[PDB]
């Protein structure tokens, strides 16, 4: 879901 | 001898990786000369990143909100201009370690190396392929956005890919450094669907010539076809078409193996039709299509 | 969050690669603070390598026989010293790119990134594992000798390997930078065979955990094992042993996943006996042993 | 082979 900011690995 | 996923030397790029922070949002960016390129979604919050229209948000100006630290050096930003889905930031110093660099748009199947970067520092380097459905299956965690994909032709570094998102299927989607997304994806925090992906026939034929060069013969047969005959059995197996342009790109490998491109097609056609027969090729029981004809030539002839 | 065969960033190591020539013999060397490491056979001639006398040949040569060029600068050589089967070439000048470094004798199964160089120039980077039979299967051509294997740990580069030869079976052998060969090999130009190779067990566990991180749970089985038990089936399938210490080595990953090692052992034990059932794991039809536990962490944490 | 090198030829695989 795009790499910032979903911190808690997506 | 031997073969392997052989990525370009990363160091030359290690030099053009920085950290950009817009508010408390931080991702990587590529710094060439007096200009830093990064994804346009640093400006956002979690709250903005669901349907953001970025046009207005950058006219919400403030050059001073754009923090760049290039290791020891705290880069001052002296401009803020948006080119599609990349932000290009003017900075006070020209990267003294700037190599020769081009920007190119790759066609599906073409390969690049990726420098995985987090907070302007890199954790590792791997090689990817551009999936026919304009996706890359790489290795990216949150903070990977701004990580770059590149090829080294001789002096010049070609920058082909800038990472933006992991999709629900788990693969990746990003842009050329013009912010022109590959595929049908956008800069929004929404599940997206790639399309339908297809095995890259020229790259498989590359990898089969690769096996031959390292003395694997079990798959070879005294049969041939036409391109026509091959091209039906391709369509059937969701294998890309093979054309004369594709046939021409394999010639070096034909020349160096002494097996005519159409005969190797005969070998590929029987593999498609009867399976890999319990046996491995280059230690893989799976057909591999993430090696370009060039990359075989390169790895099997240094450079 | 994928999973790829990932290498360490090379730039630090690229800055220490030299071309070393003696007569018509060309190889690669590694130049760190005033000394240049390259395999001793750089001195040897074609005909001499069949039966070389290294001590004798070094007495004959003088410092002027060794021509070391880093880029466009020649290096002046003040000394010719043999360290087992590795040459140490003293220069006046010292590499200004010399990073924090150590020279480590890794164990069979330890993975490391190999920087492949020809004429002291990088041709690229890949990851290899020290086979239990003390061979490495990488991608080595002529001109490759002296290329180096390494791990990067924070600021330090831990050099583990120097490349010497490709065996008749097509695998590759080398030494530590103290010149001590890995496995039962000598630098004669004679055919030499390794042994029978084996799968690295702790590395496979690491790989199954990596799958569980990438949403693969299908291989998980809720029965249990003993180490002794599990190991006895592993020896039947020509697998390297597991040790308690391995369990502690895997503990961190056990923490993230919440699968006790022995639970993941119990899953593997079943995959060995029954085979893989035609399923795929991380996009492999085969079990993978060339990822170390830390490799799983480092790549799926983005360690630098 | 022994993965050395020459100056101009190949002496291979």
């Amino acid at each position: 879901x795009l790499q910032y900011a979903v911190r808690r690995e997506x | 001898s031997g073969f392997r996923k052989m990525a370009f030397p990363s160091g030359k790029v290690e030099g053009c990786m920085v950290q950009v922070t817009c508010g408390t949002t931080t991702l990587n960016g590529l710094w060439l000369d007096d200009v830093v390129y990064c994804p346009r979604h640093v400006i956002c919050t979690s709250e903005d990143m669901l349907n953001p229209n970025y046009e207005d948000l950058l006219i919400r100006k403030s050059n001073h909100n754009f923090l760049v630290q290039a290791g020891n050096v705290q880069l001052r930003v002296i401009g803020h201009s948006m080119q599609n889905c990349v932000l290009k930031l003017k900075v006070d110093t020209a990267n003294p370690k700037t190599p020769k660099y081009k920007f190119v748009r790759i066609q599906p199947g073409q390969t690049f190396s990726v420098l995985a970067c987090y907070n302007g520092s890199p954790s590792g380097v791997y090689q990817c392929a551009m999936r026919p459905n304009f996706t890359i299956k790489g290795s990216f965690l949150n903070g990977s956005c701004g990580s770059v994909g590149f090829n080294i032709d001789y002096d010049c570094v070609s920058f082909c890919y800038m990472h933006h998102m992991e999709l629900p299927t788990g693969v990746h989607a990003g842009t050329d450094l013009e912010g022109n997304f590959y595929g049908p994806f956008v800069d929004r925090q929404t599940a997206q669907a790639a399309g339908t992906d297809t095995t890259i026939t020229v790259n498989v034929l590359a990898w089969l010539y690769a096996a031959v060069i390292n003395g694997d013969r079990w798959f070879l047969n005294r049969f041939t076809t036409t391109l026509n005959d091959f091209n039906l059995v391709a369509m059937k197996y969701n294998y890309e078409p093979l054309t004369q342009d594709h046939v021409d790109i394999l010639g070096p490998l034909s020349a160096q193996t002494g097996i005519a491109v159409l005969d190797m097609c005969a070998s590929l056609k029987e593999l498609l039709q009867n399976g890999m027969n319990g046996r491995t090729i280059l230690g893989s029981a799976l057909l591999e299509d993430e090696f370009t004809p060039f990359d075989v030539v390169r790895q099997c002839s240094g450079v």
